[PDB]
RNA sequence: UGUAAUCCCCUUGGCGGUU
């Protein structure tokens, strides 16, 4: 709905099969943990990585 | 399907008390008294025997697939 | 285990076996032959053991 | 041509002693064996 | 300085009171008894034939949960620490089960008494499934009708309840201290009066209730702990308590050795 | 936020554990007077464009047997369709591709034990098989529960 | 070469990839394969 | 034993036995269908025989 | 005999309540696959409007 | 699928040390101890034992994440005492307490047997 | 020295899940 629905996080590799979020960011995403799913997109370049870390963080 | 070996919550072995429980209920004892006579104090254990549904008696009625 | 064999008829011929007289003192009888009897199916060992071979 | 590929194998050492599996990958000195007991595939040295 | 006082004693449960110990020590002892005392349990099932209505892994899960006598499990070695190829008699116990129904009518029950110990460590009292009495049939494993057969070979290994709950010797450890709430460690929810709305603790008679004019004592600490240890029959209650203490001692000694060897 | 904490020891003792079955179907199609599909274990020599999975779990009749553990992309049904031969009969010692693979692989994300294999004939008189796979699903982080 | 079991009478037999799919005694049209001879092992967990 | 001998022993057992469990269900179902056909034709004579046969065959446990 | 047989079988199999060549403009979804996830779901599906 | 092996809770890899000690230079005479394959059972015992020593001025521990079996402990003693000696004294004292507890329980059990 | 394999519809329809 708004531009806070896409934000760039830092990866931390963990066991088990679910994405894990700090609960403070569940408000901008309008998400809760009753079955919601979220999408992850990986940048493929140095320029794109810099854009993500400097603009959408 | 068949009486669980261990109570889910604590881990007491309740799998050896199904036949005794049925025998006690046969003699007219109430369910609470039957569970008390088997020394099931915690209600976590009591729900295991009280709410078990025995479905294997229905699966066994089908003719075996081999002989 | 072996009554239904085609050769069992000659195999059982002349054999000596313990027999229940019924009328029980067990005794020995000599097999003069065998004769299949239709409609005389009988339990041999269990309920499913339906046999129609007969021993004379 | 990796004669032990697609052959039943048993593990004799490590944390999976005595588990039956089937060899899937045989690059070298590190064999990928799927386990019959859980639904997973693990690497394992040839000596094991 | 520490003291132990036993209230009730049985083969399967002991009710005792600890005193002059810290709350942390009692809780660590409870945790160790719950999840760090080694026992013996079935860990591999080789199913040679299973024509029963239950799934193979259903029966395997049921078998793993059957308690086995683990009295001499200290002499036994861990499977991963045994240099023997495959499994030897010093790191595994082999049990075998064979059940069959004869006749074309009726239903046969498969009990844990049918588990027969085939091989194991020499002269060690381990591996036999636990039986309440000599005439106790045991845990119901399966049911069979005509022409259904179950033929399996099970291998029992040594482990702890951290890895899987089937190796836990205890069922439930009741733990309790300060029945009269003199330390004010809990605040009692109420509607009208908190004193008459809350049931008395089962050990309330073991401690003197606070006097009406008594002031709060800020210098007091929990000092007496009441705990009941129930076992599944694989280990006796005294054995569970003593082996929990020994396991805690071994853990602390390992830490001490690591510290001393670090320099 | 609607999550919940579950007891691991209760899960170990069988709480909310369940059983999962999936069935696969396949049948021999008839394309003409003598163009039929065949259930068989295809060979790397006589067939072309084989699946990247493994065919070593198939029996002589091209069907897996119950009790065999299977993984993703494994071949549980072996089927081939005839293809008009090429000019490879020039100098190939019978090792020329006459059939094309139409095998059924197990789903990539699934694995389990082959539970029961059914073989019969369809309405048209051709062969017709059904393979049922069984696995156990234990509760874990992310599974959905409800009162 | 490979065993089979009838779906009604549970009679074991075998087929040679050319016989009609049928039970040889009772004529049932549905047959099942027999269990594999390999070793089956489970982790009991 | 040979294959032919096995087939003969099968034919011996099948011609000996009056019964096979699954097939008794099929005969009773066929008899019920024939009985309803006779009922729809208002044949009061055939239906009595079919009822007697069904009574004789039935009474399971 | 193929006319009625194929028409009934097609309409019950696909759910389009009409002739096969008039699939458009026909009422769809009349016939559905029975839900067998659990007993209550089947009972609910059999009493749906 | 992604579930780790259960034995990783207590089985120590060869390359991972059981006990890593690093000084904390922000305050004098302080060390940070990282225990591997341990949990609240050992940590709480050690912490509450050390909290009673007059020469230990700060002791604490935390488990960073429940899905990883390790904990980190912060210890900080007086000027005279090296912290590692205090840790060793705590371990030995708890061992003696457990030993006398076992002896007394055995005596009581034999009496009431 | 006998040397191992790389590929997948489409259109409709229904039923669901997260808002
Ligand atoms: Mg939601
Ligand atoms: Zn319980
Ligand atoms: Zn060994
Ligand atoms: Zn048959």
């Amino acid at each position: 709905l708004h531009k806070m629905s896409m934000m760039a996080h830092r990866v931390k590799v963990m066991p088990y099969s679910t994405f894990r979020l700090n609960l403070s960011v569940t408000s901008p995403y309008n998400a809760d943990f009753d079955g919601d799913e979220m999408n992850l997109h990986v940048p493929q370049s140095e320029e794109t990585r810099a854009e993500l870390s400097q603009l959408c963080a | 399907m068949i009486i669980p070996v261990r109570c889910f919550s604590c881990g007491k072995v309740v799998g050896d008390k199904w036949d005794a429980y049925l025998r006690l209920l046969e003699e007219g004892k109430q369910e609470g008294d039957a569970l008390d006579e088997l020394k099931l104090k915690r209600y976590c254990c009591r729900r295991m025997v009280l709410t078990h549904v025995d479905l294997i008696e229905k699966f066994l009625r089908y003719n075996p697939l081999e002989k | 285990k072996y009554w239904y064999y085609p050769e069992f008829d000659d195999v059982v011929k002349g054999m000596y076996l313990r027999l229940n007289t019924g009328s029980s003192p067990y005794k020995v009888v000599e097999v003069l032959g065998s004769q299949r009897i239709k409609g005389s199916a009988y339990g041999l060992n269990s309920k499913e053991n339906n046999c129609d071979m007969y021993l004379k | 041509r990796d004669p032990t590929l697609n052959k039943t194998v048993k593990i004799r050492q490590g944390g999976y002693k005595g588990k039956i599996g089937i060899v899937k990958e045989a690059n070298g000195d590190r064999f990928r064996v799927e386990l019959h007991n859980p639904n997973k595939t693990i690497p394992i040295p040839c000596s094991f | 300085e520490p003291k132990v006082n036993i209230i009730n004693a049985q083969d399967d449960e002991v009710e005792l009171m600890l005193s002059d110990v810290n709350l942390s020590l009692a809780n660590s002892l409870r945790r160790t008894m719950l999840a760090e005392v080694p026992t013996l349990a079935i860990d591999l099932v080789e199913i040679k034939m299973n024509t029963s209505v239950l799934a193979d892994e259903f029966i395997s899960h049921r078998l793993g949960l059957i308690p086995l006598v683990s009295e001499d499990v200290e002499e036994m070695k861990y499977s991963r620490d045994c240099t023997c190829e495959d499994y030897c008699d010093e790191c595994s116990v082999v049990l075998e089960l064979s059940a069959r129904h004869e006749g074309e009518e009726g239903t046969t029950d498969v009990y844990s008494s049918s588990l027969i110990k085939v091989s194991g460590p020499g002269n060690l009292n381990v591996g036999e499934p636990v039986r309440r009495d000599d005439y106790d049939q045991g845990i119901l494993l399966c049911k069979l009708r005509n022409h259904q057969e179950l033929n399996i070979r099970c291998i029992a290994k040594k482990g702890i309840a951290k890895e899987h709950a089937k190796w836990s010797p205890c069922s439930a450890i009741a733990f309790e201290y300060d029945p009269h709430n003199k330390l004010k460690h809990t605040d009692f929810w109420f509607e009208v009066d908190a004193k008459k709305e809350w049931p008395d603790s089962k050990y309330a008679t073991w401690e003197e209730p606070p006097k009406p004019g008594e002031v709060f004592d800020y210098k007091a600490k929990p000092n007496r702990f009441y705990m009941t240890v129930e076992t599944t029959g694989s280990l006796k209650a005294n054995q569970v308590f003593s082996r929990g203490i020994k396991t805690l001692q071994e853990k602390l000694a390992n830490v001490l050795f690591e510290l001393e060897n670090s320099r | 936020e609607d999550s919940m904490i579950m007891n691991q020891s209760s899960i170990d003792r069988g709480l909310f554990r369940s059983l999962f079955f999936r069935s696969y179907m396949d049948q021999e199609k008839r394309f003409g007077i003598s163009i039929v599909e065949e259930f068989e274990k295809p060979t790397r020599a006589t067939t072309l464009r084989l699946k990247h999975g493994t065919y070593e779990k198939l029996d002589e009749d091209g069907l897996i047997a119950p009790g065999v553990r299977v993984s993703g992309d494994d071949i549980i049904i072996g089927k081939t369709t005839p293809i008009p031969p090429d000019t490879e009969e020039l100098g190939q010692r019978t090792k020329y591709h006459t059939k094309r693979d139409a095998s059924t692989p197990l789903r990539s994300t699934e694995n389990g034990i082959v539970d029961q294999v059914l073989l019969t004939t369809n309405q048209e008189g051709l062969k017709f098989v059904k393979v049922r796979m069984r696995t156990t699903k234990v509760p874990q982080i992310g599974d959905k529960f409800a009162s | 070469g490979v065993k089979y079991t009838c779906g009604a009478c549970a009679h074991n037999f075998s087929l040679n990839k050319s016989d009609p799919v049928r039970c040889k005694e009772c004529g049932h049209r549905v047959i099942y394969k027999a269990r594999t001879k390999r070793m089956i092992q489970f982790d009991a967990r | 034993l040979s294959n032919d001998e096995v087939n003969s022993i099968v034919k011996m057992k099948q011609s000996l036995s009056s019964n096979t469990g699954f097939n008794t269900v099929l005969k009773k179902a066929q008899l019920q269908e024939e009985l309803e056909e006779a009922r729809d034709a208002h044949d009061h004579e055939r239906v009595a025989r079919i009822e007697a046969e069904l009574k004789s065959i039935g009474a399971e446990s | 005999s193929t006319t009625i047989t194929s028409g009934l079988k097609y309409s019950l199999a696909t759910g389009n309540w009409g002739e096969q060549k008039k699939a458009m403009s026909s009422r769809a979804g009349v016939s559905q696959v029975l839900n067998r996830y659990t007993y209550s779901s089947t009972l609910s599906h059999l009493r749906r409007t | 699928m992604n579930a780790p092996d259960r034995f990783e809770l207590f089985i120590l890899p060869d390359d991972v040390p059981k006990l890593k000690i690093t000084p904390d230079s922000r305050v004098p005479n302080c060390i940070i101890i990282k225990f591997e394959r341990e949990d609240h059972t050992l940590a709480n015992l050690l912490r509450e034992e050390l909290a009673l020593y007059p020469d230990v001025t700060f002791v604490a521990y935390k488990v960073e994440h429940p899905l990883f079996a390790n904990f980190v402990m912060r210890l900080q003693t007086e000027e005279g005492t090296r912290p590692k000696q205090a840790l060793e004294r705590a371990c030995a004292s708890i061992i003696n307490k457990l030993k006398t507890l076992d002896h007394k329980f055995n005596e009581e059990w034999n009496i009431k047997n």
